[PDB]
C-alpha cells in the first residue's frame, strides 16, 4: 500500500461556486508540478499602494497571472505591471545611452516608444523624462 | 478576407444553434427521448446472463384509467390480463417480478385512483408497482424548492391530500412505491464535454433547470433490484451506500457560477439527512445526492403504507414489529419471491398421495432451503439465505378431502 | 424463476387505438434495443418557435422521425429538419471557400442547388445569401 | 511551500500526494449544509472513493494548510476534520495561528 | 496502528467468500500479524524501525445470531 | 490483406515513361491518364471505385483503399447501433474479405 497524502487548501485567488467533491483533486509529482500550475491557472487581481509617486491616494491596481513559480520573480512581475515594466524599459535605455551602446536619434526614438504607452500616468511620464540626461 | 467568412461562419452557427435550442428543449421531444435513453440506462446497467427479463407495454396513465373504468373489475382488466393471467396464473409460464411506471403522479383524483387500482393488481400478483412523484405534490413548482419547506408532516394535513392520506391507510398501498426528484440523463452539449458532427452546436441551458433532460429515477431504483437479484437472486439488498442502494455514475456539468464555476446536481437538490428523514416517514422513496460527487443513494425504500400503532405493551410492541416489517419493501421482496415459488412448485405437486403431516415435512424441509440460522454472520451472505427462522403449520380443510389450510410465517435477517 | 420486470409507460409520441389487452409486450435486451427502438417506429409531430427571423407569429411544424437513440442527436435533428439542414449545406459551402477548397464558380452552383428548395421561406434564404462573402 | 514538500518526498518510494482546492469557509459550509458527516464532499474523496472501495486504496494523512484560531467556526471545522480523520484512520495535520 | 487499519481492510477483502472457521480466523491472523513483530533480545537501534511491533495478542469470537462473520480483537505493543 | 498502401504492400512500381517536348520544355506522359489529387481519390473511394492514383513524377503508384461497390449502411448512433455501422464497413471492405 503506498502512502498517500492529501494537500486541501487555497491554492487560488479565489474561491470556485464547484461543489466541494464536484471537484476533483490533482495528482502531483516532480515530474509534473509546473504542469499542474499551469493547468491550474493562477491569476491575482489585486491593490497595492502606487509609491511611484507622491500621493496617498494614488492606488495601483495589478492583474498577474502565474504558470509557474518562476512567474513569482519580481521580473515576471515588473513584466505583467506595465507602470513597472515602462520604468525598466527606460532603465535599459538610459543605460545603453549612458554606456555609449546607442546614438542620440536611437536614444530619442526609443523613448518616444516606451511613454507613448496609453496606460501610464502623466506624472509616471514626467518623472521617468526628468531622469534623461540634458544632452 | 477569411476573418469576415469565419464571422459569417460564427454568426450563422448562432441562430442554427437558437432554432436547435427549440427543438431539443420541446416538452414533446424531451418526453420521447427521456422515455427511451432512460430505458437504455436501466437495460445496459442489467445483466440478462443472470436470469433478468424485461418487457416494453406501452400505455398512457389517461389509457390505464379507461381500461380500469372500463373494466366492470380489475380481474377482468387488460393490464390484469397480461400481468397476472399470462404469468403468474398460467401453468408453464413465469411470474412478473415487478412492475416500472414511467409515470408522474400528483394529489389529483385521477392519480389516486390510478394508484388504487395499481396497488390492487401488485397485490393480487404478488408485485410491487414502483413510480415517480411529480413536484407539485409539494406545492411547489419545482424540486428546486424542497429546502424552501418547512414541515412536510404539516403540509400533508390540508384536506387536498385527504384521499393521499386514506389510500395510505388501504392494505394494498404495501405494494406502491413512489420515488421523489428525478435525475440528470444528458450533460448538455458542448464543442469539448459533448460535441457533435460538423455544426458546432453548444447547448444553452436557461435560467430554466427544466431544459435539462431530467430522468424518472424509478429506473434507478429498478437497476438497483436488478444488481441485487443478479448477485443473490433475491431483492433485499438496495437500501444502502454500501449495501446496494447506491447509483453511480452521474452525470455532471460544470458552468460558471457568480464568477466561480460550479457544477449542477445531478439530483434538482442535495437533500440534507434531516429532510430525507422526512421524505421517509411521509412514505417517498427520495435518492439522495452525495454531496459533491457522482453518486446518489437510497436510504430506505419504504412504501406507501403508513405503520399502524398498538398499545406499548408486550403483545402490542410485537404487532408494531410485524406492521412495519410488512409496509417496508426490502423484505416485501422476499415474501414476493416466496409466494412465486410457492405457486409455481406446489401446482407441480397437484395429484400426488400428500397427507396434512406430509406437506408439514415437505414443506419445512423446502423453506430450510433460504434459512441461514447460524452463530456469526458472512455479513451481506445472508443476502443468498434472507431468512432466519421460519415456521409452517398445516391443517385439514373439513368436509373438503385432498385440500389444506397452510401458514407461512418467517424472520428474516434485519 | 427469472427476475422479469414490466416498463408500463408513454414511449411513443400517440396513444393507440388498439386496446390495452390486444396491445402486445415486447421483450428487451442489450443485443436488440436498437431494433426494438426501429421496429417500434418513433415519429413526433410538433410545433416550436421559428428562431431563425425576427417575428412572434412565425412557427416552425417538424416531423422528426427515430429508430435509434442517436437519432436524438442534433445532427439527426438538422438532417430531419430541411430548415436548419440547409443551413448546415450554406455552413459546409462557407467554410469551404473560405478554406480555399472549392473555387467561385463551383461556389455559385452549389449556393443556387441550396437556396432552390422549394419548402424554404425567402426571408431565410435572403439571411442566408447575406452571409456570402463580397468576392 | 506545496514545491518544499514534493521535491524532498520520494515517488518512486510508492509515495503519492494529491491536491485539493478548498477554503477553510467553504470547508464550514460544506460540512454544516451536509446533514451528516458521511454525506460531505471531503468524506466522499478521502474515504468513500479511497479506504471504502474495493479495488481503491486509502488516503495516508491529511495536510491541511490553515492556521486555526480560537474562533467557534475553526473549533467546529476542527472536529469535523477528527471525525472525518477517525473515520478513515488518518490523522489531519495543520497550524496554529499566532493570536 | 492506521497502517495496520489500512492493510486490514484491503486482506481481509479478498478473504471474503473463503471457507474461514473462527480458529482458523486465529491461527492465519496470527501468522500475518508475525510479519510485523521484532521479538528478540537486544534490538537492531532503528531496525525495530520496519518492525514497529514488538508483541501482539488476536482473538476471535463468533457474533451469535446468523452465522459466518466474527468479532476480532488485536491489542499490539510496540518499541518504546 | 496488404494491398492498400504505398508501404503496405498496395504500391505498383516500375511504371513506363515517356518524355517529350511541350510549350519549349519536356515533360512525361503521366503512366496514368490523369495525375488523381488525394481528393479527388477520396471522392472515388466514396463512390466504391478503386482508383490506382500516380506518385507525383513517379515511376509509382499506389492503391490507397479496395472498398468494394458496396455502399455501407447508416445506423442509429447508440452503442448498438455504431457497433452495427463498423461490422458493416468491415463487410464493405475488400482486405477483410479477403481474409
Amino acid at each position: 500500500l503506498p502512502l498517500k497524502v492529501l494537500m486541501l487548501g487555497d491554492f487560488t485567488g479565489q474561491e470556485d461556486a464547484r461543489p466541494l467533491e464536484q471537484r476533483a483533486p490533482i495528482n502531483v509529482d516532480k515530474a509534473n508540478f509546473n504542469e499542474v500550475m499551469a493547468q491550474q491557472n493562477l491569476k491575482v487581481t489585486l491593490t497595492a499602494a502606487d509609491k511611484l509617486s507622491a500621493d496617498p491616494n494614488a492606488t495601483m491596481n495589478v492583474s498577474l497571472q502565474f504558470k509557474n513559480l518562476n512567474d513569482f520573480s519580481p521580473e515576471s512581475v515588473v513584466n505583467q505591471v506595465p507602470e513597472l515594466k515602462k520604468l525598466l524599459e527606460l532603465r535599459s535605455a538610459l543605460n545603453a545611452l549612458k554606456g555609449p551602446l546607442g546614438n542620440l536619434p536611437a536614444f530619442r526614438k526609443k523613448l518616444q516608444a516606451l511613454l507613448a504607452d496609453e496606460d501610464g500616468r502623466k506624472a509616471l511620464i514626467k518623472e521617468l523624462g526628468l531622469t534623461e540626461e540634458t544632452k | 478576407d477569411k476573418a469576415l467568412v469565419d464571422a459569417m461562419i460564427a454568426e450563422i452557427d448562432k441562430r442554427l444553434s437558437s432554432q436547435v435550442n427549440e427543438i431539443l428543449h420541446a416538452k414533446e421531444f424531451q418526453k420521447l427521448e427521456s422515455s427511451w435513453r432512460s430505458l437504455k440506462f436501466m437495460v445496459d446497467r442489467t445483466d440478462f446472463r443472470e436470469n433478468t427479463r424485461v418487457e416494453m407495454l406501452n400505455a398512457s396513465k389517461e389509457d390505464l384509467q379507461k381500461d380500469f373504468e372500463d373494466a366492470p373489475e380489475v380481474t377482468k382488466s387488460g393490464l390484469y390480463k397480461l400481468v397476472y393471467s399470462n404469468e403468474y396464473g398460467v401453468f408453464g409460464g413465469k411470474p412478473y417480478g415487478i412492475i416500472s411506471a414511467n409515470y408522474d403522479f400528483n394529489v389529483g383524483p385521477q392519480d389516486m385512483e390510478l394508484l388504487r387500482k395499481c396497488a390492487s393488481v401488485a397485490a393480487m400478483a404478488h408485485a410491487p408497482f414502483i413510480g415517480n412523484a411529480a413536484p407539485e405534490v409539494f406545492g411547489e413548482e419545482s424540486f428546486l424548492k424542497l429546502p424552501d419547506l418547512k414541515d412536510l408532516k404539516s403540509l400533508f394535513e390540508g384536506p387536498q391530500y385527504a384521499r393521499w392520506h386514506s389510500f395510505r391507510e388501504s392494505e394494498d398501498a404495501r405494494y406502491v412505491g413512489l420515488a421523489l426528484p428525478r435525475f440528470l440523463l444528458r450533460l448538455p452539449y458542448g464543442e469539448k464535454t459533448v460535441p457533435v458532427k460538423a455544426f458546432n452546436f453548444t447547448e444553452d441551458v436557461v435560467g430554466h433547470h427544466e431544459r435539462y433532460l431530467w430522468g424518472h429515477a424509478s429506473v434507478a431504483l429498478t437497476s438497483r433490484v436488478a444488481d441485487s437479484f443478479a448477485k443473490f437472486r433475491w431483492s433485499p439488498n438496495i437500501i444502502g451506500p454500501q449495501s446496494g442502494g447506491a447509483v453511480e455514475n452521474l452525470p455532471l456539468h460544470q458552468y460558471e457560477a457568480m464568477g466561480e464555476i460550479q457544477t449542477k446536481i445531478p439530483t434538482e437538490v442535495m437533500l440534507t439527512e434531516r429532510r430525507e428523514f422526512e421524505l421517509s416517514e411521509e412514505g417517498f422513496i427520495g435518492l439522495v445526492f452525495r454531496k459533491d460527487s457522482d453518486n446518489a443513494a437510497f436510504f430506505s425504500a419504504n412504501s406507501t403504507q403508513k405503520p399502524r400503532f398498538f398499545g406499548n405493551t408486550p403483545e402490542g410492541k410485537a404487532a408494531e414489529t410485524n406492521y412495519r416489517l410488512g409496509t417496508q419493501l426490502p423484505y416485501m421482496f422476499i415474501m414476493t419471491r416466496l409466494a412465486h415459488y410457492i405457486k409455481v412448485l406446489q401446482r407441480e405437486q397437484i395429484g400426488s398421495w400428500k397427507e396434512k403431516s406430509d406437506l408439514e415435512r415437505e414443506l419445512n424441509h423446502w423453506l430450510s432451503q433460504y434459512i441461514s440460522d447460524m452463530d456469526d454472520p458472512a455479513p451481506a451472505v445472508r443476502s443468498r439465505r434472507p431468512l432466519r427462522a421460519a415456521r409452517v403449520v398445516v391443517e385439514d380443510v373439513e368436509g373438503q378431502p385432498g385440500w389444506y389450510r397452510c401458514s407461512l410465517q418467517v424472520r428474516p435477517h434485519f
